[PDB]
RNA sequence: AUGCGA
């Protein structure tokens, strides 16, 4: 090419190549293409636009150009793009179902939505990637209406009765480490033991802490309450 | 998590119709429309409540630490 | 012209003040640190950039702060001289 | 947020009686102001409304894969036929009555079924107030960080702004 | 000129359908402020009886105690709300709960495994015992008087089959729910109606007649029975405008959109009241009208303060 | 009897201030503090 | 610094900033138990009281308008056209 | 009927989790570029 | 490209309040 | 001016991006302040701000007591700090 | 109250505290949000409580909202009603808006409580109906007369104003006259009200009231209007939907027909910038080599982009000007989507054309789509494709979707826009502070 | 038990002494009672002006202002409205019972 | 690495856990993938650093 | 009665009136020109 | 800082 990239036939098979499938038409079978060779390759985006003597491959599906989340977003090809990117930030920052082994994890925080649903509207990759395992939201009856006067610009209204029926009810887990080895210290002692000895403590602490010094699992705890003794 | 008690939007109790609906898709091999219609879910708020449910508790319960496994 | 290109309205009084301040010495005294050097408040110089450099030139001058800079005055925790601090209030008291 | 990045805080938990109720006898779960759309052009959300409404009525999932549709096979036509076969407005609007008064609104209201997701940013938690608290020994100024109940910064720009007002006794 | 008796002459009722769970009846010649008043009251102001304070002694389930408590709140009870008065709050818990003001439901379920179901995936009901926690497990706990009073109206969930929780062997739930009297306005669980709604009568003013195959061709544009044709060589009539859904599908076609106008009859109201089982829907309406009247009596009775 | 479940064996036990923090049935060193029949009040909302 | 009364040249009108400071300082005085020279007329907010005092110019304060040289003009409230 | 619900398939999978192969093999294939990368430090050519 | 097919069971599932398929 | 990421000296303490002056003098943390996400409310005046009762109970004004505010402050005291138009503290003269 | 980007002193005002029961969030009136540049999306605000009568008096008299009705930048009002309130004024003030004695009086007390000091009268005043006959009828314009008659002091004559709208008279008919805003002694006699009038209507009605009676009245009017519009939007509401988005068969015919002409446009401009004969084959080898020379020149490439842009943009002008206020499936006095842009509640005619017509040619840094060094703008395009689409001209619209190559380009424009958005503010802080230190 | 001293209050700020204009404040009410009550009140030929207004939804308050001419007092006109509402409820119950009877 | 979902659940895990990340002090961290120059192939670059080497540098 | 008050902070007012609208933003235009 | 709300 006149003043183009320096010619050559550089094959690559080594590690870290990024590779993506396209359908090779002359043998009607899948072929793996990388970004280097792609530059000079005519890949029709769909079979009806295959131009004669030009496109040697065609995309299997134009979804092959989107990331996972962009396919999870319905009709992303109908909205202004930055709204799709903010969709990646919202759905990615969305409180949903993080897992189901949450009674066996111990993160500093987890957010778990109890009322989960499967979108009526979805890409088929929603099933193909199984995101239905961990539904993150709910299908709501929405009226697109300014009516109440509190739905302007960026503010939206919920039915009170809907929340009263449990709509979007969510839970937040905070995990704590109670250590008794702050100073671990030389090591002439390490005796701190959960419990009591002097009796003189306020016996109302039993209202929260069991006679082993640990709170009754299930206990309501409020700011100020003893978490252990 | 678990089949909601009521349809958020309407208010009709729906929590009774989960087991019967799932039975109607298995046992009666019916289709979603006809089964929900036999359940009396004649409003789409009622329709969506049960139709979209994902009874994730079945996945949760295999994690029960209070029984040996 | 720069604001007119974006069809922005800007009071001419603002620009006119700004120009006069850029020329306050009869020159083209920019608004960066270089132009501030010639201003009289050493703390205002301190409170923009190269604080230590202004410190050195101030001490070596044996400068005295006349406590005029609004910022400098903030540094000393003094009623700001602008506006409601542009003046003092006294009281009329009965003598008999 | 919808699956369309049209995010909003809940301004209020409206009484059910005061909500607008459809001639189907329902009051929506969520109300989003239409005036958000003319800038955002979140028209995929409009189609999700009309598709979720159709798909709830006939009771089936709808494929929303990009470019499954065509300029000569618009989704408004597909779900227009689906919804209209259902017994519902071909454009999908429905005559609603005022919760408060009860009259029928001027026009038929656009109602549908949309996936809404709750953002983890429960800004409920971000409130903070400090009328008294710890101070750093190097300043005797409010300490930093929410868990220290520390105090927000009056930055340089806020300093500037208070000087603008002439409010020197407020700035001091 | 206007008097309340000229309204009484003009006001009519026609009852379309009276089931012990649904009432669909029409009110011709009333004011919207009043129908909306009754609807609104039927929703928020009619008292109902619902679980309010659930006292757990143990919950080993994979379901959160709070959430399950809310669900027990959600459970509608088949209870005549007239069996109880309101409970104040100015007063101590020992006075709060009495047999005159409180209904006690105990739930003590212990989940086990069953002695060996055939293969392996038998329905957890076959493999496990009490795997399904239903409303049928709400044990009624009477006190004295109300024990007798409920001899012929025991407290039952309006759907015992509602699945409340699913357990696993060794899991157990012990709680005692305190069901009180409450109004649907204070929380939707106390709303005795599932859906109480009114809709104005569709009116189809045919501006010029349509006939023949355009008349039946128009007829298929509306719900089957909205448009009646007797002969069509002469008219396509409206069998019942009440059957219509205002799909406005006719507007897609000029063949018709220029010889008909579609409006409504402000006077005619189509009520649809479905009951959640606590009370029969019409009886709920009776309470709603007695409620509005009692409020007007309260406002007569009140002394204008200043 | 206070209770502590073995995180890996489910075996119930009754730890003492004089015993090793270990599941006597498996040998694990992680024990869940058991829930008991204890009263808690709840606003049904 | 004393600008002679015969020589006072400044705006006969009270500036918004002058009026503001006056109302604050006098309010603060009454709120620190300065003797009120006007009918309390029921009021409990010292600030609105000072506003009443401005409406009658009963305020016993004087404004020292500085000139950037440092000369100043002592003006009574009772003369500067309040508004 | 275009993107139909796998409802019985799902609920069966919830009740009786796979005993031989995860569904959603794309889900395992998505982190394949990580895991494979780590395996080449312990298994592969030479060692 | 072929257009996505309309559903085969595209049939009335909604009635006015007061009605059923007993009028169908 | 010395001879990897050593402890800062007074020159580093004073400038960088804040200059003790910018980070603690030209701007400071402040007391009697709250921060919260805003929600609309059209029924209030256009000159008012809707304060939630948490912030309404946690923010105080130092009121000198007089004969004219004795009633109001006496009631606020009656309410105490944990009620409406209440008061958290009393500073003696 | 102080927002985030303290960009100007008008962005940090003193508001009068109203304790609201059962709230947990700061409640703010919409009229202030265009001064803070605030939006309920999630924006957080600082609330400062001053502890001193000097600071109280300043926060009640100087920093107070009433002292901020005009910006010092330009003195155009920055404080007015917004979105829904704008569409409410457009709908309520239509000559089509009628109201019964019952309705009229109800809307009035709905917006004015004299017990709240909202008046200078301690009684109510009312107008005779517009229609004595066929039933007593009040207009919405009579309602604005009644409210203005009730908020202004009885000792002063009514405001007289001739203003205009943002809505051309042509939309209400061939003889209709509705852009003429007419105020006679406090009585609105012709026209509607919009962005030009309330909210931020420089020289508009609110600005005029601010001038005649001052800022305190203007605030009183704003709160009264906020209630008026809230109640009327409660009675009639506002909605938007797909019915508001379709074109006619006519509009689709013109749209498709004009879009039939871009096929020549791509190469025709390609042969002018290459400076080659008319209709020069799209496959001339010398043409293609000349265009490779053009690819190797960034400046000549700029010429090719700019010329193709101007020509296809002229095709855009054709498309909208033809299809617009005529090819829509339902028009204005019913098309809410058009209503919001034409009133200027939100949107522009650009957005309306982007939904209903086409996106058009995407641009970057001032010019057309990037091209690979191979001479290809996308894998799917043969090297040097002269098609307008290959340059990024999007014929698809959000209502009927965009082909994937166009979604890949619109992603470029959307990102580079968000990038400029995120860097311009970092180079504008130094612009503020650098001279703010000097002139302080 | 007490003769209710707090349901309705007479807003001195809004009441003539001559006799027919007032704003009343009712606690714990809204459109529920409000719109019906204004409707019946508007049936009074002696009402010049009447309407109801909510100071704020969260506040659970209702102010209803009645200005009439000298041919009725607002206390009397309102009481007459309320007697109308009770009689109206008699109409509703009686005809509703009657149509239940027709069955 | 080779556990079927059934066994994986028997080990108290998310039946579908993809993995690929590291538990370090109990905090789940993954190593972010990075975009680096394509190996082994000469990339022709004009850079002012090349002049930044000194005189006579292009 | 429209004159600028003695003591008005008009310098700052100017400065913000040049900064704030410059956020909305053949020869150098816009912010680089103003910077220049 | 990494990431992130605006
Ligand atoms: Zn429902
Ligand atoms: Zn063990």
């Amino acid at each position: 090419s006149t003043r183009g990239q320096y010619p050559g036939l550089y094959l690559f098979g080594g590690h870290s190549r990024m590779l993506r499938p396209v359908r090779y038409l002359p043998l009607d079978k899948e072929d793996i293409v990388g970004p280097f060779e792609q530059v000079y390759m005519n890949i029709a985006v769909t079979p009806q636009e295959i131009q004669n003597n030009v496109h040697t491959h065609v995309e299997f599906t134009p979804t092959n150009i989107l990331s996972i989340l962009a396919n999870l977003t319905p009709f992303s090809d109908f909205n202004q793009s930055p709204r799709n990117m903010y969709q990646c930030q919202m759905g990615k920052q969305t409180m949903g179902t993080p897992g189901v082994a949450l009674c066996h994890r111990s993160d500093n925080k987890l957010y778990r939505l109890q009322t989960g649903q499967t979108p009526i509207v979805k890409a088929n990759l929603y099933d193909d990637y199984g995101m239905d395992n961990f539904p993150n939201g709910f299908n709501a009856v929405v009226a697109v209406i300014s009516y109440t006067g509190y739905d302007m610009d960026d503010a939206m209204i919920i039915n009170k009765s809907a929340d009263e029926r449990g709509f979007g009810y969510g839970t937040m887990y905070k995990t704590e480490k109670v250590d008794l080895a702050l100073n671990r210290n030389r090591g002439d002692p390490i005796t701190q033991h959960f419990g009591f000895g002097n009796d003189e403590w306020p016996k109302e602490w039993l209202e929260k802490l069991d006679e082993d010094g640990l709170p009754y699992i299930g206990t309501y705890v409020e700011e100020g309450d003893p978490i252990c003794a | 998590m678990i089949v909601p008690v009521r349809c958020f939007s309407c208010g009709k109790v729906v929590g009774d119709k989960w087991e019967s609906y799932l039975n109607l898709l298995q046992e009666d091999e019916l289709d979603e429309g006809t089964a929900l219609s036999r359940l009396g879910l004649k409003r789409y708020c009622c329709r969506r409540m049960i139709l979209t449910h994902v009874d994730l508790i079945e996945k949760f319960l295999r994690y029960n630490p209070l029984e040996k496994r | 012209n720069v604001f007119s290109r974006y069809a922005i309205s800007v009071s001419f009084r603002h620009l006119d003040l700004i120009a006069d301040m850029m020329t306050r010495q009869g020159t083209y005294l920019a608004f960066n640190r270089q132009g501030m050097e010639t201003s009289t408040s050493s703390f205002m110089k301190m409170s923009y950039e190269t604080t230590c450099q202004f410190l050195t030139k101030a001490v070596l001058d044996n400068e005295r702060e006349q406590l005029d800079s609004p910022s400098a005055r903030i540094v000393v925790g003094k009623l700001n001289n602008v506006g409601t601090g542009s003046f003092d209030v006294l009281a009329k008291v009965p003598n008999a | 947020s919808s699956r369309h990045g049209q995010k909003g805080v809940c301004s209020r938990k409206w009484p059910t009686i005061d909500m607008p109720f459809s001639e189907t006898g329902i009051q929506p779960d969520i109300i989003i102001n239409p005036h958000a759309f003319p800038s955002r052009m979140t028209i995929g959300m409009f189609v999700e409304s009309l598709a979720g409404k159709a798909g709830a009525l006939h009771g089936i999932a709808q494929d929303s894969t990009p470019w499954i549709f065509n300029e000569d096979d618009t989704p408004a036509d597909y779900f227009g036929e689906q919804l209209a076969k259902a017994g519902y407005n071909y454009h999908g609007n429905e005559p609603m009555y005022s919760g408060a008064t009860g009259e029928e609104l001027r026009a038929d209201i656009y109602v549908g079924v949309v996936y809404y997701q709750r953002l983890r940013h429960m800004v409920n938690d971000k409130f903070q107030v400090r009328s008294t608290g710890p101070v750093n020994s190097l300043t005797m100024q409010p300490v930093k960080g929410r868990k220290r109940h520390g105090g927000i910064r009056v930055g340089e720009m806020e300093r500037d702004a208070l000087i603008g007002h002439g409010t020197s006794f407020l700035l001091q | 000129e206007w008097n309340v008796e000229k309204f009484k002459k003009d006001f009519e009722v026609n009852i379309s359908s009276l089931d012990a769970r649904e009432a669909n009846f029409d009110l011709i010649n009333i004011d919207t402020s009043i129908a909306n008043a009754f609807r609104r009251i039927m929703i928020s102001e009619v008292p109902s009886v619902a679980a309010e304070y659930v006292y757990f002694f143990n919950n080993t389930s994979v379901i959160q105690d709070e959430v399950l408590a809310h669900r027990i709140g959600l459970v509608p009870l088949k209870v005549d709300p007239d069996m109880l008065t309101w409970v104040d709050s100015n007063l101590p818990d020992d006075e709060k709960f009495t047999d005159e003001n409180t209904i006690v439901l105990s739930l003590n379920v212990k989940c086990t495994r069953n002695p060996d179901a055939p293969k392996g995936s038998t329905d957890p009901k076959e493999l496990y015992n009490n795997a399904h926690v239903y409303a049928r497990d709400l044990k009624f706990e009477p006190q004295g008087r109300q024990s007798t009073t409920f001899a012929d109206c025991p407290v039952v969930p309006a759907d015992p089959d509602i699945l409340l929780a699913k357990l696993r062997p060794g899991q157990e739930i012990s709680l005692k729910a305190h069901c009180i009297l409450g109004i649907g306005g204070d929380h939707a669980k106390f709303s005795p109606v599932s859906t109480a709604s009114y809709r104005l009568l569709p009116q189809i003013n045919i501006l010029q007649p349509i006939k023949g195959e355009s008349a039946r061709r128009f007829q298929k544009c509306f719900p089957p029975g909205v448009i009646g044709i007797d002969e069509g060589s002469d008219e396509a009539y409206v069998k019942d405008a009440r059957k219509d859904t205002v799909s406005r599908e006719v507007l897609r076609y000029e063949e018709f959109a220029d010889k008909v106008k579609l409006g409504r009859v402000r006077n005619h109201f189509i009520f649809n009241v479905e009951s959640a089982g606590a009370m029969t829907p019409e009886e709920i309406f009776f309470k709603s009208v007695r409620i509005l009247k009692n409020k007007a009596e309260y406002l007569k009775n009140c002394p204008i303060t200043q | 009897t206070l209770k502590y479940i073995c995180a890996e064996c489910s075996s119930k036990l009754s730890l003492s201030r004089t015993d090793a923090v270990r599941c006597k049935d498996c040998g694990h060193r992680i024990l869940l503090k058991a829930r008991t029949k204890r009263l808690v009040q709840f606003e049904a909302r | 610094k004393a600008i002679p009364k015969d020589q006072r040249a400044t705006t006969p009108y009270m500036t918004k900033y002058e009026r503001a400071r006056i109302l604050g300082t006098r309010a603060l005085q009454i709120s620190m138990n300065a003797p009120v020279f006007v009918d309390l007329e029921g009021e409990t907010d010292p600030l609105r009281i000072a506003m009443k005092e401005l409406a009658e110019k009963k305020i016993p304060l004087v404004i020292r308008r500085y000139l950037p040289d440092g000369s100043f003009e002592d003006w009574s409230v009772e003369e500067l056209i309040v508004d | 009927r275009t993107a139909d619900f796998r409802t019985l398939e799902r609920e069966s999978r919830f009740i009786n989790p796979p005993k031989d192969k995860s569904a959603f093999p794309l889900l395992q294939e998505a982190v394949q570029p990580h895991i494979g990368s780590f395996n080449a430090l312990t298994e592969g050519p030479d060692g | 490209r072929k257009d996505v097919p309309k559903v085969e069971g595209l049939k009335l599932e909604h009635f006015a309040t007061g009605y059923d398929a007993e009028d169908f | 001016k010395a001879q990897k990421v050593p402890i800062p000296g007074v020159k580093q303490a004073l400038e960088k991006k804040e200059g003790l002056f910018r980070k603690h003098m030209m701007g400071k943390r402040v007391n009697y302040a709250a921060r919260s996400v805003i929600s609309p409310d059209p029924n209030i005046e256009t000159n008012e701000i809707g304060v939630p009762p948490v912030f309404a109970v946690k923010l105080t004004y130092p009121e000198p007591v007089t004969a004219y505010n004795i009633a109001e402050l006496r009631q606020a005291v009656i309410n105490g700090p944990d009620k409406w138009p209440g008061a958290t503290q009393i500073q003696n003269e | 109250m102080n927002r985030q980007p303290t960009l100007h002193k008008a962005s940090m005002m003193g508001h009068k505290v109203r304790v609201l029961p059962n709230e947990k969030t700061l409640r703010l009136h919409y009229a202030n949000t265009g001064a803070y540049n605030a939006d309920f999306d999630g924006d957080e605000m600082n609330m400062h409580f001053p502890q001193n009568e000097n600071a109280r008096a300043e926060a009640l008299n100087l920093a107070n909202t009433d002292s901020q009705y005009l910006t010092p930048t330009s003195g155009s009002p920055v404080r007015g009603l917004i979105q829904d309130h704008i569409s409410a004024g457009v709908w309520l003030t239509s000559k089509d808006s009628f109201f019964t004695r019952e309705q009229y009086q109800q809307y009035i007390y709905g917006c004015i409580r004299p017990e709240d000091g909202h008046t200078t009268r301690s009684k109510i005043v009312t107008l005779p109906p517009t229609i004595f006959k066929p039933y007593p009828l009040w207009t919405g314009k009579q309602i604005i007369t009644t409210v203005l008659l009730n908020v202004t002091p009885p000792d002063m004559p009514g405001i007289n104003l001739i203003s205009k709208n943002k809505i051309k008279n042509e939309y209400w008919g061939k003889g209709s006259l509705e852009n003429e805003v007419l105020f006679k002694d406090g009585a609105l006699l012709c026209g509607i009200l919009d962005k030009s009038q309330y909210g931020a209507s420089k020289y508009g009605i609110v600005h005029s009231l601010h001038e005649v009676y001052g800022p305190e009245v203007a605030a009183k009017v704003l709160s009264v209007l906020g209630r008026l519009f809230t109640n009327y939007i409660t009675a009639t509401a506002f909605t938007c939907g797909m019915d508001d988005l379709r074109l006619t068969a006519e509009g689709n015919k013109w749209r498709t027909d004009i879009l039939k002409t871009s096929v020549d446009t791509g190469r025709e401009a390609a042969a002018e910038v290459t400076n080659l004969d008319k209709d020069t084959p799209a496959d001339d080898p010398e043409l293609l080599k000349r265009l490779q020379e053009i690819l190797r020149d960034n400046n000549k490439s700029g010429i090719l982009d700019a010329v193709t842009s101007s020509k296809v943009n002229a095709i855009t002008s054709q498309v909208v000007s033809k299809c617009v206020p005529d090819g829509t499936m339902k028009k204005f006095p019913c098309n809410s989507m058009q209503a919001m842009a034409l009133s200027g509640a939100k949107g522009s005619n650009v957005n309306v054309s982007q939904i209903m017509c086409l996106l058009g040619q995407q641009a970057l840094e001032g010019r057309r789509v990037p091209v690979m060094v191979s001479g290809k703008t996308l894998p799917s395009f043969k090297p040097y494709e002269t098609d307008a689409m290959a340059g990024g001209y999007v014929k698809g619209r959000f209502y009927s979707g965009i082909k994937p190559q166009e979604y890949y380009f619109h992603c470029m424009a959307g990102r580079e826009g968000l990038i400029d958005t995120a860097v311009k503010t970092s180079r504008s802080g130094y612009l503020q502070r650098c001279l703010t230190k000097q002139l302080e | 038990e007490e003769p209710d001293r707090e349901k309705i209050k007479l807003l001195t700020q809004a009441t003539s002494e001559d006799g027919t204009s007032a704003s009343f404040q009712i606690v714990e009410e809204d459109h529920t009672l409000g719109n019906a009550l204004r409707y019946v009140i508007m049936k009074n030929p002696d009402v010049e002006f009447c309407g109801y207004s909510i100071p704020h939804p969260s506040e659970n308050l209702l102010n209803i202002r009645i200005q009439t001419y000298g041919e009725t007092t607002a206390v009397d006109a309102l009481q007459k409205g309320l007697k109308d509402l009770m009689d109206l409820c008699d109409v509703v119950e009686s005809k509703f019972t009657e149509k239940i009877k027709s069955m | 690495n080779k556990m079927s979902p059934y066994e994986l659940v028997q080990h108290k895990e998310e039946s579908d856990e993809i993995g690929g990340y590291f538990i370090v002090n109990g905090i789940e961290k993954l190593i972010r993938m990075l975009i680096v120059q394509r190996r082994n192939h000469p990339m022709a670059i004009i850079r002012p650093s090349f002049a930044n080497r000194g005189a006579s540098y292009s | 009665r429209s004159l600028i008050n003695p003591g008005e902070a008009v310098g700052i007012i100017a400065s913000q009136s040049v900064g704030e609208p410059s956020t909305q933003m053949n020869v150098t235009l816009g912010i680089p020109r103003l910077r220049e």
